[PDB]
């Protein structure tokens, strides 16, 4: 699996890409993230890198997480649960499956609350100005929500029209098997190629989706979707690669 | 027609995945995005994160991030409310031990946008 190696072993250039993943949105500057798996343990670290090179590609890597803060020289637990990592060749994304949190009414109490949220979406960002001038590209991968990593993602990009559209299939929750509506590729603040559009279920708008284009030759897409269901809003992790 | 919502400048917070979302604003009525609240601030639901919706009257909730004040330990006062969370605008009485009192003959502390006013401390 390589879960223990990802936490203990240093960064190696011969390892399968994506080799490194900077934890920015996963760990805030004031807090600490303690990860544990296969008897190993490591603490991060806003800006610290996760050794993704030791993890397996096109799969979800699972770790036990503890969100800590230093109060009186000691680390105090604020939030705990499962930390999910989906690794690709030029992209990677993090997800948090919360199981426990600090009581909203009391600082010294912990309560059992379940939440699913996407942390980081990073890798080798494709420049909007370096995108292919034309042609169509099909991306195949995984769509992952709370307690379900079995979802199938299909996404198509028309480089001539600078547009993208997709679909989510096979998730246990039928309402999450949504259509990712036609959306334009736009440059971000750093001029990286990004895509944001509407989420549709039975031709009705249920939310939004966002994707980042990754790799020198636009090989991958990674991002998330936020979908309204009968029992509330549910988040889905998105990652797909070209064949 | 209904006015589209411009990028939301959430006081004491902001939107997640800012880089991917920002180039697509203004957004149509009905659109919603997951947002966070800064340290010492929370959502009306009592969490560090929730969803902000673009309605006909603008962004909902209007005040996405409210101040959260945790009642501190009183060295020389009664500690029944120690660690208890209080949202912005809410007040609580401070009971000090005999021979001790608040900054200036005060008895009540209020959780403002900046924190406790006055500071809850017995002498």
């Amino acid at each position: 699996a390589g879960l223990a190696d990802a936490l203990t072993a240093p960064l190696d250039h011969k390892d399968k890409g994506l080799q490194s993943l900077t934890l920015d949105q996963s760990v805030a500057k004031n807090e600490k993230l303690k990860l544990a798996a296969q008897g190993a343990e490591k603490t991060y670290g806003n800006g610290d890198s996760l050794n993704t090179g030791k993890l397996k590609n096109d799969k979800v890597s699972r770790f036990d997480f503890i969100r800590q803060i230093e109060v009186d020289g000691q680390l105090i637990t604020l939030e705990s649960g499962e930390f999910q990592v989906y690794k690709q060749s030029h992209s990677a994304l993090t997800a948090f499956q919360t199981e426990q949190i600090q009581d909203s009414e009391h600082s010294g109490k912990m309560v059992a609350k379940r939440q699913f949220r996407i942390g980081d979406i990073a890798g080798e960002h494709t420049s909007f100005d370096k995108l292919p001038e034309g042609g169509r590209a099909t991306y195949r991968g995984t769509a992952f929500g709370s307690d379900d990593a079995g979802g199938k993602l299909t996404y198509t990009i028309d480089f001539a029209a600078k547009q993208g559209n997709g679909k989510i299939e096979h998730l246990k929750s039928p309402e999450l098997n949504v259509d990712l509506a036609a959306a334009d590729i736009k440059p971000d603040g750093k001029r990286h190629a990004v895509i944001s559009g509407s989420v549709l279920y039975n031709q009705a708008e249920k939310g939004s989706y966002s994707l980042g284009i990754f790799g020198g030759k636009a090989q991958e897409v990674a991002g998330s979707a936020e979908v309204k269901t009968v029992n509330g809003i549910r988040h889905i992790g998105l990652a797909a690669k070209q064949e | 027609t209904l006015k589209p919502c411009d990028y939301p400048d959430i006081k004491h917070g902001g939107l997640y995945h800012e880089n991917m979302r920002r180039p697509y604003f203004p957004v149509a009525v009905g659109k919603y995005y997951s947002y966070y609240c800064d340290e010492h601030f929370e959502t009306p639901s009592g969490s560090y994160w929730d969803h902000i919706h673009c309605t006909q009257d603008g962004w909902s909730p209007a005040v996405p991030c409210l101040r959260k004040c945790y009642f501190p330990y009183l060295e020389n006062g009664y500690n029944q409310n120690h660690g208890r969370k209080f949202v912005q605008g809410k007040s609580i009485d401070v009971a000090c031990h005999p021979g001790y009192a608040l900054p200036k003959a005060q008895t009540t502390v209020t959780c403002m946008e900046n924190g406790w006013s006055p500071t809850p401390r017995c002498i």
